[PDB]
DNA sequence: TGGATGGCACTGGCCGTCGTTTTCG
DNA sequence: CGAAAACGACGGCCAGTGCCAT
């Protein structure tokens, strides 16, 4: 087993030139450097240990370090690399396994003060390398006389980069030793770091091989990217801003302008007595200024002639409030509050802050007497949405209009495990927060996503997309969790038609998609009030709706009921939260990793939410595997690619119909099979939809 | 009284269009330099009661009219002199120094 | 006692860098 | 010429609110 990392000038997208590289051998107990010229024998050496049936550690090596390789190999060596996947292991990839419930700075690109709670030492430090030596260079560019520029730090190699290159490695070293000291992913009877890559991955908890698959796969889909239609979305920018422009146009006239104290240093004080009024707006008492200017003549010096009149403004004693004047604007709550309250509205509803609160929600049911006041609440409604699609679509600091790449793609980030129940997070932008093909703008938004912007390099024609979804995913993982207190009974039930829309009936929902809100709102707890908001309606009907549901799966209560007495020992409830007692603080999941667990009300969410992650995350893995045995080639110089996972949903872009049809099957078949392999009490199925985009398919 | 109240509609002929000077204060009801220097205005009103007018504006109920004088402070006295700003000082001078405003404008 | 898990926009307060303007020593 | 002073366009940080999706 050997540790690595290396130095480059870019990031992957754009990175042309192999630096330096370190590897410590624990075969030999020693670390040894590559410089520049070095770089054959670096490769050399990986794919010694490959020959050997060995290991490589990297931090982070999966999304980085093994494609970089690749991709500088054929450009400066021209060379063909590839490090197999099983021959690699990534620290960042276990870290985030083994301390789920812990946040990192995904290798810096976060900051870690806007993070909660506390962070791991090592993975910090690694994560915090290329900043600090960004200071440690700006410096020495200072202590010689020369100035610095945009990243300048990685355009050439140095012995300063060189030392951080070692320290990477001696401290990816030690992160994998505390991770593999952890009994309960490795047997304590192994010593990982002596062992073949065969020995490694089959003695390890299940979840060790489970997390690395996903990665490797993930950092693919990362490379593939999303066909984005930019001129299409470029275009709806300018239908969008030209209505907001119209709508600012009216708002700022129904709604005129006003002042407001602002940069006032000083306390104003009472003239009479001199007690201090904080009550008013804070002044500015100037100390510069007068009538006229000081004499600039022999005339002037001497009253002969009216000094030069001072065009200052203030006068040095007289006290002012200096103010601003602000315009309405729509995107301001507090504005709209301001607003509305001089127009008669009551607010009924705060925060903990004391500010009123204002939403869609309150808005909707605003009421004020003027006519044309009353009117311009639904063109703030309509300003606020037209907003929130231009904030991601084109203005926003990860708007997608700002990520567009040069392949006419969206290379969207995935943190395979950046949720504690074992869900994927998704941003830069965040592919899986993209607006509903119902929703305003949606259609168009979702069709700029899509497999047929990508033309076959070859033919030159649009390629299809292949959209899968597992079919009511947490609730079939409900039926398996309570199969052993109903024998079976909802597993049985949930397959007589389509199980939402049955509901949706049953509570007499308007929509599917409204039937799915309901039902997860009500197995996860949500009370009376917030089912009411969610179904349109008032507490009694969220009352109705919690009984008439749980009456019919009683069962439910049994399982909420059993995960309590595993889990806590005693609670009480204080003033701002409640003291628990803790038998055990984690769940087991379905691949054996622990899977912590932050509150006993949500104890269910993570049994459920975390079967459904690691049922999805095997899945699109075993998907690709088979689409691999298949005979099909993962990417765009193939047959098909991996564009977006959404949790349960994957959309793969294909080269023609008849492979986004096996794409389709297939991923059903994997679908049974990840069923099978965790002998699950519930059939799993999924659905599919081929089509020219996401608009389409899903 | 014998101090102008002024609206923005009624603005620009009891201002730009008055012949002789008009001293115009641009006050808000929350602000305390305003409410001292209106004591000393009532005053300045009748003192120089045919050498110019004294007219208040309040920039809360007449929002329109400030703006377009960049008022960044207040009060604001803005001196006219026929739709044209003559002199321009802003805070809550004394008796003393707005007739020593004044007088060297006049 | 609670829907959950996430990303991210946009305002507004705080704070400090920084290029521009004015009357004066 | 520089210093003291009144400024505002400006970026990094952060807390509070609320919308995006699964
Ligand atoms: N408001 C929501 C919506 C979804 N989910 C969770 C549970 C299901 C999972 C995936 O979402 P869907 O794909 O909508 O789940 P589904 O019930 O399988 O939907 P379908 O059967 O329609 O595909 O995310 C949730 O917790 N809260
Ligand atoms: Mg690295
Ligand atoms: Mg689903
Ligand atoms: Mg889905």
């Amino acid at each position: 087993m050997i540790v690595s990392d290396i130095e480059a000038n870019a990031l992957l997208e754009s990175v042309t030139k192999f630096h330096c590289g370190v590897i410590y051998d624990y075969s030999t107990a020693e670390y040894v450097s590559y410089r520049p010229s070095d770089f054959g024998a670096y490769l050399d050496a990986l794919e010694a240990e490959v020959a050997r049936g060995g290991l490589i550690v990297f931090h982070n090596g999966h999304k980085y370090d093994v494609p970089a390789l690749t991709k500088l190999a054929k450009l400066q060596l021209n060379r063909e690399f590839h490090l197999p996947r099983e021959n690699c292991i990534d620290t960042l990839v276990l870290s985030r396994l083994i301390h789920s419930n812990l946040k990192d700075t995904d290798m810096g690109l976060l900051r870690s003060g806007k993070l909660p709670g506390a962070l791991e030492a090592w993975g910090y430090r690694l994560g915090e390398m290329k900043g600090e030596y960004k200071d440690d260079f700006k410096r020495m560019l200072e202590e010689q006389g020369e100035e610095y520029v945009d990243g300048m730090e990685w355009w050439n190699f140095n012995e300063e980069m060189m030392d951080y290159n070692v320290q990477d490695v001696v401290v990816t070293k030690a992160l994998l030793e505390k991770l593999l000291s952890d009994k309960h992913y490795f047997p304590p009877e192994i010593d990982f770091t002596d062992v073949g890559y065969t020995t490694f991955w089959s003695e390890s908890l299940e979840a060790v091989d489970i997390e690395h698959r996903a990665a490797w796969l993930l950092a693919k889909q990362e490379r593939n990217g999303f066909p984005f239609d930019t001129k299409a979305i470029e275009e709806l920018y300018v239908e969008l801003a030209a209505r907001r422009s119209e709508l600012l146009r009216k708002l700022t006239e129904t709604f005129g302008s006003w002042y407001q104290p602002k940069g006032g240093t000083e306390m104003f004080c009472h003239p009479r007595t001199g007690k201090p009024l904080p009550k008013y707006p804070r002044i500015k008492t100037p100390k510069v200024g007068g009538i006229f200017k000081k004499p600039k003549n022999k005339a002037q010096r001497e009253g002969r002639e009216p000094c030069e009149l001072d065009t200052r403004e203030y006068v040095a004693g007289a006290p002012y409030t200096p103010v601003e004047h602000v315009v309405f604007n729509p995107s301001s709550r507090d504005h709209i509050q301001k607003k509305l309250q001089e127009a008669g509205w009551v607010p009924t509803k705060y925060t903990d802050k004391g500010a009123p609160v204002v939403d869609d929600e309150v808005l909707e049911g605003v009421r004020v007497d003027d006519p044309e006041k009353q009117a311009a609440i639904d063109l703030i409604k309509e300003y606020l949405m037209i907003q929130k699609r231009i904030g991601q679509s084109a203005e926003g600091d990860k708007a997608w209009l700002r990520y567009v790449a040069e392949d006419g793609k969206i290379h969207g980030s995935v943190n395979p495990n950046g949720a504690v129940t074992g869900r994927a997070t998704h941003a830069f932008p965040n592919l899986a927060q993209i607006p509903g093909v119902r929703s305003p703008y949606g259609e168009q938004c979702r069709a700029a996503f899509g497999a047929e912007h990508h033309l076959d390099g070859i033919t030159g024609k649009p390629w299809v997309q292949a959209g899968i979804d597992a079919s009511g995913l947490e609730l079939r993982c409900l039926a398996h969790f309570m199969a052993r207190f109903d024998n079976g009974e909802y597993a049985h039930e949930i397959l007589n038609g389509d199980i939402h829309t049955k509901n949706q009936i049953a509570a007499e929902l308007p929509t599917r998609d409204n039937a799915k809100t309901f039902i997860y709102g009500f197995l996860y707890g949500a009370g009376d009030e917030k089912i009411g908001q969610i179904v349109g309606a008032g507490k009694e009907r969220g009352k109705e709706l919690k009984k008439k549901f749980l009456e019919n799966t009683p069962a439910i209560a049994a399982l909420r009921e059993s995960i309590q007495q595993t889990l806590v020992e005693s609670s009480q409830w204080v003033a701002g939260e409640q003291q628990v007692k803790w038998k055990r603080r984690w769940i087991k999941g379905l691949d054996g990793r622990k899977v912590h667990v932050r509150s006993p009300h949500a104890a269910l969410n993570t049994l459920l939410q975390s079967a459904g992650a690691l049922i999805c995350k095997l899945w699109i893995i075993k998907t690709e595997e088979m689409l691999v045995e298949k005979g099909l080639k993962h990417g765009w110089d193939g047959d098909f690619a991996y564009m977006a996972w959404v949790h349960d949903e994957i959309q793969v872009g294909c080269r023609t119909e008849e492979i986004a049809q096996v794409v389709i099957e297939t991923a059903q078949e994997a679908m049974r099979w990840v069923g099978d392999h965790w002998n699950f009490r519930c059939l799993l199925d999924t659905e599919g939809k081929m089509g020219p985009n996401w608009a389409i398919c899903h | 009284d014998k101090i102008i109240h002024l609206t923005d509609d009624s603005f620009d002929t009891d201002v730009l269009k008055a012949d002789g000077a008009i001293l115009v204060d641009f006050w808000a009801e929350w602000c305390g330099p305003c409410k001292m220097i209106a004591p000393i205005l009532d005053e300045i009103a009748d003192e120089y009661q045919g050498k110019l007018t004294v007219a208040k504006l309040n920039i809360d109920q007449n929002p329109g009219t400030a703006p377009k004088y960049g008022i960044r402070g207040i009060p604001t006295l803005l001196l006219f002199k026929n739709g044209e700003v003559a002199a321009t000082k802003v805070g809550a001078l004394s008796k003393g120094q707005l007739k020593e405003f004044l007088d060297a404008n006049l």
